[PDB]
DNA sequence: ATCAATATCCACCTGCAGATTCTACCAAAAGTGTATTTGGAAACTGCTCCATCAAAAGGCATGTTCAGCTGAACCAGCTGAACATGCCTTTTTGGAGCAGTTTCCAAATACACTTTTGGTAGAATCTGCAGGTGGATATTGAT
DNA sequence: ATCAATATCCACCTGCAGATTCTACCAAAAGTGTATTTGGAAACTGCTCCATCAAAAGGCATGTTCAGCTGGTTCAGCTGAACATGCCTTTTGATGGAGCAGTTTCCAAATACACTTTTGGTAGAATCTGCAGGTGGATATTGAT
């Protein structure tokens, strides 16, 4: 059987999303998140649709931000993988101390 | 005869200063640097509650907007005490006249 | 059965957000990371969306209340309205 | 303009979010004012790390 | 029936002015619309705090392109500038 | 003989200031890359304090003007009034 | 003669200035610094003496602080030696592009 | 292992910083009036919940493959500290502007009337876009 | 190290749904025209704090020398990912309907604004004092052959 290097699939998809805009999260679970966390705060709590698409795409924003930050730390590592402390180095640097 | 007037909360930290801690005192630049806490976060507060306002086609801020406020920028146990007691204190002052 | 709902931001969709982001290679610990990461977000800006709610005096969550609670984390939102 | 010139680029006739995102964040002055702003429906620019990508031993000379 | 306002009109006769082979996307108009909200906001805002601190209760040009000065980098504040002064002038021109 | 005076940002005070930084070793190439960064630090405050100061037609740089400078940087300053 | 081993004298020197609050740069450097720059926007400018302490205290908090994340980014690449790509690092993740 | 430098403890003696009295004078509240504003009642249509059913694309366990991470070793150069000293920082008069006062005047609000143009319902076209050919660019596994 | 085989991307029509543009009607928003007002420009005064660089004390900056110690590098083993495929599952979507909840809107009292008077708190001058700082000494901490 054919078989391509590791690596390749990945650059292909990296391509392939950069290159497009469509969210990456499937709706449902997302909605049912967000119900389950506000529903923690206040009981029976209704959301709009379209709030609910902003939110999504203020979180994945927010996350591929993130990745960029940690990919810049594991590169600056001399590493190509990412692992927990460069996310928690980065986010301590935006002071997203949590 | 001329002269100015200067306003600032200094009298006020100091005798709260007193309260909490009577054999104490505190530098003057420490006061102003307390003068120019308290000046921010009521900008802060004011800004805040007038924006809210503005989004809820509201002509008049209350005590709800300033709680709400302190409730969006407050944390945790620091808002729930802040807030128990400027209840208190309408609640005080409704009572007393 | 379900898991608490929080799996279903699923690895492969934080793999596709990672490789939006550039990446090549990434550790298996990162996911549950990330998951958490999203929790704290998404607490502070649905608490504040809440907030605006509650002041309103509405039981609907409007796409306004998180455009502002968005705007006062630093993290303005465009296409939404206002 | 920009995002015209970036419709032309992908041969658009209409302007879309995309344009504007990419219009943005290829232009110094205003990534500075928006640098902080989130457009939705937007994306990311194609913007690859150099040592990401494979090696000069790719196997096409020619 | 309400009554919701909106900058569309105006982007859509600019989008004529400058591009008129060319369209424009509705979302892309919100986003437009929501730029010119922001700017409008931070702009109006800076010249009301510049305004306190000046002990001034009139916001006048003078504010405006302070503020503008203060926020915008280099020649996009330098055309800016000149842009909103000349158009002032003409105003005050044409009476 | 003078240097453009951005010399007078000495070594050993940004030693001094990297030790407050908690800093143990320092690669030689740091120093003037540090005052690159002091320099464009400082130019945006100062433009605008002038900025400000150009506003109130007054030919005085005031602490208020450096105040509100850095209030619009996200970097405020406590205990020089306001 | 008696002779320390290095790093005692810099940990020292760390603890005495983290203990301390006085400004570390001279003043009349400063002064002449912040005249010059100011002098290349606006010509025959006065400068308050405070307006100077002022920036003088913003000048050295900002720095510190960005020695600090510098010194994070060095520990997470397993160094002790700050270089120029980790202030680089740390100042992009702000967003301090420059 | 301790003794040579370091920093902590203790003592004491001033002065100047800061805590405390004496004014007056600015504003903070008491008291009419009025004008806006909020909340409450009742209609009421939009929308969001909900469930339920039929694709559909993707999730997810399994296993094969090998390149990235990381540890051992080591070199070498770069950075840290003492010592010497130079030198540049700190310490010791007028007048350029910075704030206070009057004042009077351009310019900004307030009110009434009239126009205009942008919201909004409804009709119509043009291009984004799914899909069917055709060839080229990007990858490997023999060349 | 890259050439003869793979095989994803592009090219380019091409119909066509459905976005999008255009066309018409309302009334609400802007604008003209008049009266009043008040905020601020400009003269003009008192002060206050800040530019000016002179020269000495002294203490911090520069530079030399040397040691050590750590950051760069190589090799190698393992393990934690990458990735194909089978096949299950859990989204998607449409679609349809109940009910709730946003929205309007109409109305009377609540709340606060605004104008006028009497306080009395606070700003600020002027006085007094007591604790932080200097300055020295004795003593517990801490680190190299």
């Amino acid at each position: 059987p054919h078989r391509y290097r590791p690596g390749t699939v990945a650059l292909r998809e990296i391509r392939r999303y950069q290159k497009s805009t469509e969210l990456l999260i499937r709706k449902l679970p997302f909605q049912r998140l967000v119900r389950e966390i506000a529903q923690d705060f206040k009981t029976d709590l209704r959301f709009q649709s379209s709030a609910v698409m902003a939110l999504q795409e203020a979180c994945e924003a927010y996350l591929v931000g993130l990745f960029e930050d940690t990919n810049l730390c594991a590169i600056h590592a001399k590493r190509v993988t990412i692992m927990p402390k460069d996310i928690q180095l980065a986010r301590r640097i935006r002071g997203e101390r949590a | 005869r001329k002269r100015s007037r200067k306003e600032s909360y200094s009298i006020y930290v100091y005798k709260v200063l007193k309260q909490v801690h009577p054999d104490t005192g505190i530098s003057s630049k420490a006061m102003g640097i307390m003068n120019s806490f308290v000046n921010d976060i009521f900008e802060r507060i004011a800004g805040e509650a007038s924006r809210l306002a503005h989004y809820n086609k509201r002509s008049t801020i209350t005590s709800r907007e300033i709680q709400t406020a302190v409730r969006l920028l407050l944390p945790g146990e620091l808002a729930k005490h802040a807030v128990s007691e400027g209840t208190k204190a309408v609640t005080k002052y409704t009572s007393a006249k | 059965v379900l898991r608490d709902n929080i799996q279903g931001i699923t690895k492969p969709a934080i793999r596709r957000l990672a490789r939006r982001g550039g990446v090549k290679r990434i550790s298996g610990l990162i996911y549950e990371e990330t998951r958490g990461v999203l929790k704290v977000f998404l607490e502070n800006v649905i608490r504040d969306a809440v907030t605006y709610t509650e002041h309103a005096k509405r039981k609907t969550v409007t796409a306004m209340d998180v455009v502002y609670a968005l705007k006062r984390q630093g993290r303005t939102l465009y296409g939404f309205g206002g | 303009e920009l995002a015209g010139n970036a419709a032309r680029d992908n041969k658009k006739t209409r302007i879309i979010p995309r344009h504007l995102q990419l219009a943005i964040r290829n232009d110094e002055e205003l990534n500075k004012l928006l640098g902080r702003v989130t457009i939705a429906q937007g994306g990311v620019l194609p913007n690859i790390q150099a040592v990401l990508l494979p090696k000069k031993t790719e196997s096409h000379h020619k």
